[PDB]
């Protein structure tokens, strides 16, 4: 069962700048992972498809990338909508599983 | 238009019927089964092609009894179909020699 | 003869854009891929994108915002490079290389210097730099010339239209309040000097100006 | 010349001909693709061969959506050139069979 | 992606010895490796390609050797004009990468 880790579990950042999210697999997946967006309170929404794949209706300010074991989401100036908490899984091989998640702090 | 090309057509489309169905009782036969790689749709269609034309690069495949039970009869669509696509285009120069031949 | 010709340099104003050009010659083929590659002044090589010509088709680095776009010319075969909303992060040196599809890249252009900055663009003051009436000489002589007041990076230096190559320093430009300076130094057999002139070519390519200095002797 | 042999050196200069296309589509189609490792004509064309003949060694594959399509494009001429040689080889031999029987 | 790391990132040798540049790849990428040569103000220089074959109008004083993740590029009798950076650069997977460099001192 493939294992991700999404190390930092928060990241500080000033408001405008870029930011990057980091997601690793415990083993080599291609690209078919997949990032959420969950506000409080909220339930999780997607924003990026197969690590680059933008989703409509997503901020053009959002991105992806990577392959293997390697994948980042970035943020290019961040602002206070994008308060929450960010989740990366994998589609690669069965069960599809989850990251521990990524706090962002503005 | 003759036999041989009329089955030629129907292994067509039946080898077009048995990749979609194929690739749809792949996923359904694999997930379930840890570790398993053929569990999405459009990977699944793709790797039965490359086991009905058994080119089988090795990038996908089976894990599970059922999903190896689902790839032999892909298999057996597709060579069957291939085999009969030569076997018609054998019957057709037969014809076309035997004319040349003013028989 | 040059593969690959680029501009020495372009400057742009933040949140303003320009588009990098590479004009290409010699051998062609419908297969070659056209690359950029992004050198920020003390760092590495970092690629930014590709392009093939002969189908207009292009890709771009993931892993950094897109900043780029390319397209290209077939008729003129001239590969463009769109930056749009510079900012001071994006001051470099932009590569334009080629690849004949089979992974790496033979031929590079000179680059392109990319300045964003708001300040104007200045041709630099070229004075001479002779020894003094009481400098003691040996078997070599050193002379140079003095380029200050120049903005944005970069000039060229040359002696003797680049036929006097042996012995030469260019130091590196220094910065004080917008304008740019740097000196050259050459050391030539004290016996050839003056007789055989000694001349400093300085191009300064954000200006399209290039101006010659003689080195002669202090009257 | 007959038919079939006719037949047969056409599908020889087809093939060749979708080897060469096929191996610089599949790297204009690949390039893009994050882990792609079909984007260099070299290793593109001998890609097409292999899978041309259905060797499949499984050293190099398509990732994307169209180096698939492209795959299957050479696939399919694959077989059926060499499919097709079977054919001619099966019209030649009996025809002769024809005449060592005087019929 | 592919990383491709060049460690140490300062090499100092005395004149006339054998000197080698290491570059080691997160992932297996055969001999698709190439190394360019970049000196103060220039632009890059191809070197050696596919891990080691030569390019005409190089000194035969540089050769290149390895495959898998581990590759160097050697300089035998190193003289003042080796004096440079130098990057490796691999085209086994899309997108090609090149490594940090590493700066030859005498
Ligand atoms: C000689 C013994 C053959 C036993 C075949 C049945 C395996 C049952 C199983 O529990 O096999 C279970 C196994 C999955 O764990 O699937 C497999 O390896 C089975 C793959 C073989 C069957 C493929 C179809 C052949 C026609
Ligand atoms: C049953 C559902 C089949 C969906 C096929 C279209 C996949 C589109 C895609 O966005 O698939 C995208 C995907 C690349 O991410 O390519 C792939 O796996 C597609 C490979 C399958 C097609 C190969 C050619 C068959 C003739
Ligand atoms: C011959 C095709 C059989 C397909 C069976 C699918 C069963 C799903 C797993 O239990
Ligand atoms: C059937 C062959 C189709 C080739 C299409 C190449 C498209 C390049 C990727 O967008």
């Amino acid at each position: 069962d493939i294992l991700l880790t999404q190390s930092p579990a928060i990241l500080s950042v000033s408001p405008g700048e870029r930011v990057s999210f980091s997601c690793r697999a415990s083993q080599s997946i291609g690209t078919d992972i997949h990032w959420y967006q969950q506000r409080t309170n909220g339930s999780p929404r997607l924003l990026i498809k197969y690590a680059s794949e933008s989703i409509s209706g997503i901020p053009s300010r959002f991105s992806g990338s990577g392959s293997g074991t390697d994948f980042t989401l970035s943020i290019n100036s961040v602002e206070s909508e994008d308060i929450a908490n960010y989740y990366c899984q994998q589609s690669n091989r069965w069960p599809f599983t989850f990251g521990s998640g990524t706090k962002l702090e503005i | 238009s003759a036999l041989h090309w009329r089955a030629a057509g129907a292994a067509t489309v039946l080898l077009v019927i048995v990749l979609l169905a194929g690739s749809y009782l792949a996923v359904l036969a694999e997930r379930g089964a840890p570790g398993a790689q053929l569990i999405t749709y459009p990977r699944a269609l793709w790797w039965s092609v490359e086991t009905a034309t058994t080119v089988g690069y090795g990038d996908l495949y089976p894990v599970t009894l059922w999903g190896r039970c689902v790839a032999v009869v892909v298999m057996v669509a597709g060579i069957t179909s291939f085999g009969l696509v030569t076997a018609a285009l054998a019957t057709w120069f037969v014809g076309r020699e035997q004319e040349r031949r003013g028989h | 003869q040059v593969q690959l010709q680029q501009p020495g340099a372009e400057l742009v104003k933040p949140g303003a854009s320009v588009k990098l050009s590479c004009k290409a010659s010699g051998y062609t083929f419908t297969s070659d891929w056209i690359h950029w590659v992004k050198q920020r002044p003390g760092h590495g090589l970092e690629w930014i994108g590709e392009i093939i010509p002969s189908y207009g088709r292009a890709n771009y680095n993931e892993k950094i915002q897109k900043k780029a776009t390319l397209t290209a010319d077939k008729s003129s075969s001239t590969a463009f490079m769109q930056l749009s909303s510079l900012t001071s992060e994006d001051s470099a040196v932009y590569y334009c290389a080629r690849e004949r599809g089979d992974g790496y890249f033979a031929v590079w252009g000179a680059g392109t210097t990319v300045t964003v900055s708001s300040a104007k663009t200045t041709p630099p003051s070229v004075y001479p730099l002779a020894p003094g009436s009481a400098a003691q000489t040996n078997s070599m002589v050193t002379l140079g010339c003095l380029v200050k007041g120049y903005f944005p990076e970069p000039v060229t230096v040359t002696w003797n239209s680049g036929s006097l190559s042996s012995g030469v320093h260019t130091f590196p430009a220094v910065l004080q309040s917008d304008l740019y300076t740097l000196s050259s130094s050459v050391t030539v057999p004290s016996s050839s000097w003056p007789s055989e002139t000694v001349t400093c070519n300085v191009a300064h390519p954000a200006s399209s100006t290039k101006v010659d200095k003689k080195i002669v002797p202090r009257d």
